[PDB]
């Protein structure tokens, strides 16, 4: 009802009338909690970019973080820190490149580490959350390199140092499952398990091929590290689920997020972060709309919600805006976050009823990525 | 009744040399009402008693900053404690003990009358009660309107009774936009009801020793004045060299300036702040001496975050600040400005 | 909405460009990027320099000196942009000028503009600008 | 207009996002910041890497392979932004993938994205 | 009728049908000429910014130049180079500050000099063209400094080296008149002549005071270095003209851009670059509108044209758009440039009739400053 | 004229009378059974490898383009303007036919009565009595024969696939896609943009890709340890030092059947030729080892003027893409040479 600007005016006016003093100072953000939500703006490939830290309950910006060109954000699930890998140049977008990792305190937002990555080794790509990833203990950050060949960089956040590049096969994305192990998805349609050391060839093993070459797996799968659950939609809304919880891949039954009647009438997923997964409810949420087969990065106006174990549809929400990315908070009665790149606005919905509750606008130039911590 | 009578007793004490070691001087000798309760004629400069009653009692605030109290180093909690300290202080009244004070009070029939009416029969035969009562009376007197009349030009302008000249207006605007307001304003924001141009905090602004005053004190060339750390019970080494932020009311008539009286002219005190901001060679020089200012007496805990503002006061801004600070002169002292 | 009309202050929403204390703000309102009306957001550095305007508060009919301060060291917030210029004078009267990036004194030499706060510091007016 | 409708190529205006050669462009059209359909603007560096799409040309009914190249070393132009994904496959098929910054090979190691050019390299097959 | 993109489609299609080959390459911009126009986008205080180089005759972007935080552009009048003074930081908007001058070749747009300025000496302010200025011979760039005090830095573009800072009085802006002399405007209402040696404190001489404390001279006067003509409007549209061509200041008769009747009905200049001056026609152009006295930075919708000699009004144009800045090309039959910060569009007009000819849109985030060369 | 002139060139092409001691014909070294190359150099004195004559008739005449790039011509160093000039050079070349002078060539042509008839019908009575006219006519004939369909049939699987008659395998198709998106397209495609009518997978320019000396060939040549093959700078009349070490980009048609590879035959295997380009892009230690020797590739014979802008692409071909490129380049084999792919 009363907006935050209006409540603040009412309070400042009462302070003034009462003669209440207060010292102008640098605020702390509120403590990280399950309803904090981060939105990253890659700004349609601009040389500098912004992250917005938002209290999802209040629909309020509580902080920002500046970044360089197409940085990769991560957020520790336990709330203890956030970090990114980022790239700057000595004359805006020209000159000497420096890539680096910063770690930030999640309340003061001050950098607590700034770790240079030798030889400018980051992969510059429109932002994919699982192209840079934390190990479950938070001590290591792993980032992807494409040039000259697929490789994964290992950064020791505890010791605040780069460690080494690992050579991998022709594979992509990084889903860590342990201090020394992560999985990747390979061109051949296998997953690769890579287990590594401080020195030495890593031990790399493959699953069998789990999808044929004409079934396309999107660049924004959902991965719950705490559940070990990799949720990987294809262009038609077929969803692979892989359970990495035992440390080896076990595969679950594939489900369809769309019915055969819907797919015959042109319904397909589309957007950027098209899929979210709620760990405690074991529920999948997918952005979908009626679209041509090659309009797979356009916004969508609907989200289907399904039970990950059976595939049953539990809801189909009309979001009422052009939504490019979704995610959910991981608490009991979660919020469903719906970010519109075109509106530069985060819409915050009740994930159970689908109802829009509040929104936060003016989020940069082309905001695309939502990250939440799973604190529970 | 007792409000008025208590202050009136303090008014009598304040001018009585019988309160000094050898009956030579009164509180009025050094804090002369004709010169805004400072000395018109020890190592620290005598500060004004005007507006001292607006300072809160000494305390540590919730951010760890100390505020309030009396003396340049805050070593008295409030004006009553200060008066008791003053009566026994070798650099103020210098009485040897509380009994000697009570004995002087007993010699005077009007004090037997005045003190007994307020504190009870026999008060002056009990040296502790006698001394405490005298300090109470001296404090009550300093809390009267006469010491804090709020009748300066500044006051009149803020009441809308008159206007600043262009030059005074410029100086007010500089004061409230430049770093002076970080320390010489009561509040962080909002409007004070009784502004006295001090936030009552303790800061080291890095002053040099006043050589000639130090020599005349007999403290020794090896003495260092540690400011607030010298207050009994303060042991925090971060307080070493910090002094209470003085009220700027009546500043134009109470030279010389700073805790040790090192600068004789108000303009010099203002120019001192350019040593932290200006790149010009002249900013390194005290104009009263033609020599460098001198190294800080205590080379730690300087308030560099407030002092290194990034902006130099040109001579036009210094002229404007002088004009503005002259508007903080109580009405009675305006004749002293010519 | 008529940009050339005399600005009309309100005292009911601090995130709007017509809030009375924003009479000479230039930039972005800090309350919209995790600060508040008189505090900077986390990670930014509070300048010690300031600029002033005498802004009329329509609630109590009093004119207050707002000594604006910048929060520095981050790229501009891009939320709640505003530019007002009540009594604003050209650069050669800098204590009233608001195109200057008033970041002097900010910790760590921070000099980039993120947003501006609007604290009251006095009840007064100016010869060139009074209600 | 309808963002989800099948993309409809034209061969009459290169600055528009439905120009037929732009069928898998991601970024900005170089002709809008001082380059042309197939050349980079002054001051930028032409990458040697490419990604390919087969784009239908409605003038002659032929599909042509467009081997896009980026002009690198400047901040993104902000003029004529477009994103089309005809035949565009995910990142593990990189020769058809268009979120990657294909600035490899550019002079002076330039890797920031400014705009993309749309040259033909073959008939589709 | 036919647009640039349509013409280009037709040429491409003709090349394809004819089998014409061509080598993909880096184009050169067309030679600088009288109708080239530069638009600088300060981007409402963003840490990085852009300049657009535009052919005013065709209405075509022919190149761009990246810049840091609030850079100051300059354009040599003879078309031989362009330059700016700019500012960057090691971590986007935080960390170590570097200020520097770059000089660019005006056809390749490549930097031919990058001259570091020691001790981060630039004045950071919403952009004022005459806060950084070339000497008439092109060999020297002068920039203003405000902290800790008004000062002017001397940069040798020939030797590619910063030289020194000059201490000045409490004065603002830099109008060079000779290889060693420039004028400034002082708080006291005087102009200061500053003549500077190799070493030496400069020789500084004030003019008489030429305006009162309550007449306010805008931050964007027009200055023709070739004419030695300083055109300085006040908030009310009274115009000061100072002739610097003898090497000393001669105050020309003041002229009023608005009538008494217009001023009683609320007309005032307002915007950013409110005033333009055409040297060969000896004509003044002023952005005006009906506005409250304190809305002096809002857009205006009209331009008045007056004879600099007589003050006689020549023209009053309804621009058709919310315009913030104006300038003119310096050729015969000049163009009148009308930039809207809000529309991010440069409107290009016939100066004589005031009719809109063409426009160039998408000029960044908040474009504000137009610069032309006087090549005649 | 046309049929008859090529028919006369057909006879000359196989005639050992055109060689110094009558021991070999053009077809000896340019063997029609092996895509007009020399079986003896295969797994089957100068130190340059014998190039194919197939598709050489599509090369433009030698010229300097307006950008200052030389293009066209024949031989590895471009020193013949076109096929006719190459044939006259070949007749007199110590490493090809090795005749001592034009008179000697005219004298062999006169010994043959079918030549008196065939040459006189095309060039006029008395042609073979004028050594200059006889030798020019012979070169013209040879060049006409090389311009016939038989040398440039355009019937490889690639050609069939472009005509819609067949599809590539998925591996050949990935190979083609890599070829057209990676740096290979910058030098082994006829055009910079648009579509070629008769693609021969060369832009006919001259580049130094920084190959080492083939030591055994060089030893055998007797040229000397201090010899340097300067490529295009050895063309008479080229004096620009920037051309040292540059050689003509070869057509990749029939590449799979015309090993060994490069201007000096230094690599036996097609896969080694492709792997060589990773020495400019990969960080792996294996990238600088020649897999046929297990030793480093070697210092370039000519250190200068390398095409580093095209070669240092920032991207390494993994084994999958190397396999795919081999598969695609095998589709460029003319139909009549497909049986050769087995061995
Ligand atoms: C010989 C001169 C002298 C006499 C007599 C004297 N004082 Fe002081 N007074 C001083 C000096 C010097 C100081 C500063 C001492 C310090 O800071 O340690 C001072 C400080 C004070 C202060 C501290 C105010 C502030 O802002 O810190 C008060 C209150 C005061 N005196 C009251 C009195 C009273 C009441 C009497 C009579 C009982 C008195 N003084 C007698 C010299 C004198
Ligand atoms: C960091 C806090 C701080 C700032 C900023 C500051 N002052 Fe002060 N000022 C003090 C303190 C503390 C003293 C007493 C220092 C001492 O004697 O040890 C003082 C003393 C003075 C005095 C002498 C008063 C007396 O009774 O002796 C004058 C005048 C003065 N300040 C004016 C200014 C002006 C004008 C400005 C702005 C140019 C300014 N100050 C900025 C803290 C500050
Ligand atoms: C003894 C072997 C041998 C004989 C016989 C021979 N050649 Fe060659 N040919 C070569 C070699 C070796 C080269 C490469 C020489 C070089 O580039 O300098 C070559 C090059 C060529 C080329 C250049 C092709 C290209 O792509 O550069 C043509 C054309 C040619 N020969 C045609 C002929 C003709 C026609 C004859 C018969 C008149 C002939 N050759 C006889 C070995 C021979
Ligand atoms: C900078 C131009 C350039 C680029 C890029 C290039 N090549 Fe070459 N290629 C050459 C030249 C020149 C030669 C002859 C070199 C020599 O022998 O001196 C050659 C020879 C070859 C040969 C041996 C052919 C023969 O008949 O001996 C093969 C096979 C080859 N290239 C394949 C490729 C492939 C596949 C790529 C992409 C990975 C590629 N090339 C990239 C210029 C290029
Ligand atoms: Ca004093
Ligand atoms: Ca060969
Ligand atoms: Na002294
Ligand atoms: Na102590
Ligand atoms: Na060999
Ligand atoms: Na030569």
């Amino acid at each position: 009802q009363e907006t935050q600007g209006q409540a603040a005016a009412r309070a400042a006016a009462a302070d003034l009338a009462a003669g209440q003093d207060d010292e102008p100072r640098i605020l702390e953000a509120p403590a990280p909690d399950a309803r904090r939500v981060y939105v990253n703006d890659p700004a349609h490939f601009a040389a500098v970019t912004q992250q917005f830290v938002i209290d999802g309950e209040a629909g309020r910006v509580i902080g920002m973080i500046d970044g360089g060109f197409l940085p990769n954000p991560v957020v520790a699930d336990d709330g203890s820190f956030i970090a990114h890998a980022s790239t700057v140049f000595s004359r805006i977008a020209r000159g000497e490149r420096t890539d680096y990792v910063e770690v930030f305190d999640p309340v003061t937002l001050l950098p607590t580490a700034d770790i240079e990555l030798p030889d400018a080794p980051r992969f510059l790509v429109g932002t994919y959350p699982w192209m840079t990833s934390l190990t479950p203990d938070g001590k290591t950050l792993l980032f992807y390199q494409f040039s000259p060949a697929p490789a994964v960089g290992v950064v020791d956040l505890e010791g605040k140092a780069f460690k080494r590049m690992l050579d991998v096969p022709d594979c992509y994305h990084i889903f860590p499952t342990a201090p020394d192990t992560f999985f990747m998805h390979c061109r051949d349609g296998s997953l690769a398990k890579v287990a590594f050391g401080t020195e030495g060839t890593p031990e790399i093993t493959h699953t069998e091929v789990f999808h044929p070459e004409d079934e396309f797996l999107i660049n924004h799968p959902a991965y719950s590290q705490k559940a070990g659950r990799l949720v990987w939609p294809t262009y038609t809304g077929k969803i692979h689920q892989i359970d990495l919880s035992s440390g080896d891949a076990k595969f679950l039954p594939a489900v369809e997020a769309l019915t055969e009647a819907e797919r015959a009438d042109g319904w397909r997923p589309g957007g950027w972060q098209q899929v979210a997964y709620h760990r405690a409810l074991d529920r999948i949420y997918l952005l979908v709309d009626q679209r041509d087969e090659w309009r797979h990065k356009t916004a969508s106006r609907f989200v289907v919600v399904l039970d990950a174990k059976t595939g049953e549809r539990l809801a189909k929400f009309e979001m009422g805006h052009e939504i490019d990315s979704i995610n959910v908070s991981q608490d009991e009665k979660p919020l469903l976050y719906a970010l519109s790149t075109g509106d530069k606005t985060l819409y915050i919905h009740d994930a159970e009823s689908g109802e829009e509750l509040r929104s936060v606008n003016q989020l940069g130039h082309g905001p695309q990525v939502i990250t939440t911590a799973d604190m529970g | 009744p007792a409000d008025d009578a208590l202050a009136a007793l303090g008014a009598q004490l304040f001018v009585d040399p019988a309160l000094s070691r050898n009956a030579t001087q009164s509180c009025a000798t050094c804090h002369d009402p004709a010169r805004a309760f400072t000395d018109p004629r020890g190592d620290r400069n005598t500060p004004t008693l005007g507006y001292a009653a607006l300072v809160p009692a000494f305390h540590r605030d919730a951010n760890g900053k100390y505020k309030g109290g009396q003396f340049w180093d805050g070593r008295a909690d409030d004006l009553k404690q200060q008066a008791g300290q003053s009566m026994l202080n070798p650099v103020e009244m210098a009485m040897p003990d509380r009994a000697a004070v009570a004995a002087r009070l007993r010699d005077d029939p009007a004090y037997r009358t005045g003190f007994e009416a307020l504190f009870g029969k026999g008060v002056l035969d009990d040296p502790e009660r006698a001394f405490d009562a005298a300090a109470e009376a001296l404090a009550a007197y300093q809390a009267t309107g006469e010491f804090s009349p709020f009748d300066s030009k500044y006051d009149r302008v803020m009441r809308g009774e008159e206007k600043f000249t262009p030059l005074e207006e410029f100086g007010y605007t500089v004061f409230i936009t430049w770093n002076c307001r970080l320390c010489h304003m009561q509040r962080k924001q909002g409007v004070a009801e009784r502004e006295t141009f001090t936030n009552f905090e303790y800061h080291n602004i890095g002053l040099p020793v006043n050589e000639t005053a130090r020599e005349a004190s007999g403290l020794g060339a090896d003495h260092v004045d540690h400011g607030l750390l010298a207050r009994p019970g303060i042991e925090d080494p971060a307080q070493s060299g910090r002094f209470k932020v003085p009220s700027l009311r009546n500043v134009a008539v109470t030279g010389p300036y700073m805790h040790n009286g090192v600068f004789t002219d108000l303009r010099t005190a203002i120019l001192f702040y350019n040593k932290y901001t200006s790149r010009r060679p002249e900013a390194k020089i005290n104009p009263e001496t033609g020599a460098p200012w001198g190294e800080p007496e205590v080379a730690r805990n300087l308030s560099l975050a407030e002092l290194q503002s990034g902006l130099m006061l040109d001579d036009g801004r210094v002229d404007a600040l002088v004009a503005f600070l002259e508007t903080l002169t109580d009405r009675r002292y305006e004749p002293l400005l010519e | 909405t008529d940009p050339r009309a005399k600005w009309v202050p309100q005292d009911n929403d601090i995130q709007a460009c017509d809030y009375w204390r924003h009479c000479s703000i230039d930039g972005n309102i800090c309350d919209c990027s995790g600060g508040s009306l008189t505090n900077c957001p986390p990670g930014t550095k509070l300048a010690t320099a300031s600029w002033v305007a005498s802004c009329y508060n329509p609630t109590d009919g009093q004119s207050y000196l707002i000594a604006y301060r910048d929060c520095c060291g981050y790229n501009v917030s891009g939320r709640c942009p505003c530019l007002n210029t009540e009594g604003e004078l050209p650069v050669y009267r800098p204590e009233f000028a608001n195109d200057i990036i008033w970041c002097f004194g900010a910790e760590d030499d921070a000099m980039t503009y993120h947003c501006t706060i609007s604290p009251i510091v006095g009840k007064a007016s100016h010869h060139h600008h009074h209600h």
